[PDB]
């Protein structure tokens, strides 16, 4: 099954990648300490891809 | 009145300070439009609200020029 | 004061055109001052008032910087408004650095 393949793997890529740009916010925030990022990405590729979008005042 | 004349005297100062302080800031206002905006901080107001309209009403007239 | 009105006064000075023709632009004030009418954040117009004087310094016009310690003497002095904090946070905001041109009307 791809209902047991693809999907389950898709799900999972959503919770991950989204609890991966989490920790990556929460270093960002304060403020070597950025060396974890510059490692990771050491080609800069998916170097940052929350432009941070604006809220209202 | 008098005392009411004495604070029209308060007032007109103060809006003469903060020209000044309008024009070495150089912003696109004058002391009319700057004489709203202290009532309005009078009452309480939230000027990272202000801020966003002057920057679009004084953007969006010269679609009406 | 009443701030529905008021704010009807203030599009009457931006703009020269009557408000009982155009009132779509006056929706979109609406919008947003009625959204968030209150600040997200506390009165200081101490940490305000050093990065007015932290702007003329960084340009170099030290005399101008120290006539602004005269201006802020003086807001203090009538005290006919409430929130001193919030006119020069407004003043802040619609500020451009010209990097050109000093010039003087005081007195």
């Amino acid at each position: 099954l791809v209902s047991g393949f693809e999907a389950t793997i898709n799900k999972f890529d959503k919770n991950f990648s989204a609890h991966l740009l989490d920790l990556l916010a929460r270093l960002s925030i304060y403020s070597g300490m950025a060396s974890v990022i510059s490692r990771l990405d050491f080609n800069g590729f998916y170097t940052e891809r929350l432009e941070r979008l604006s809220a209202e005042r | 009145a008098a005392a009411a004349a004495a604070n029209l005297n308060a007032v007109r100062e103060t809006m003469d300070v903060l020209l000044e302080i309008s024009r070495i800031l150089n912003t696109g206002l004058d002391m009319e439009t700057l004489s709203i905006c202290v009532r309005l901080c009078e009452q309480g107001i939230n000027p990272e609200a202000l801020s966003s309209v002057i920057k679009e009403l004084r953007k969006a007239t010269e679609a009406l020029k | 004061k009443s701030p529905n009105v008021l704010l009807q006064n203030l599009c009457c000075r931006i703009l020269g055109r009557s408000e009982a023709d155009v009132a779509q632009q006056f929706q979109y004030a609406v919008r947003v001052i009625g959204s968030n009418f209150a600040p997200t954040v506390e009165r200081d117009e101490f940490l305000v008032a050093e990065k007015i004087k932290k702007e003329l310094i960084r340009q170099r016009r030290e005399a101008d910087a120290a006539l602004f310690s005269e201006l802020h003497r003086k807001l203090h002095s009538q005290g006919v408004l409430k929130n001193k904090w919030s006119i020069l946070y407004l003043l802040l905001s619609l500020s451009e650095d010209p990097r050109r041109q000093p010039s003087k009307v005081s007195s």
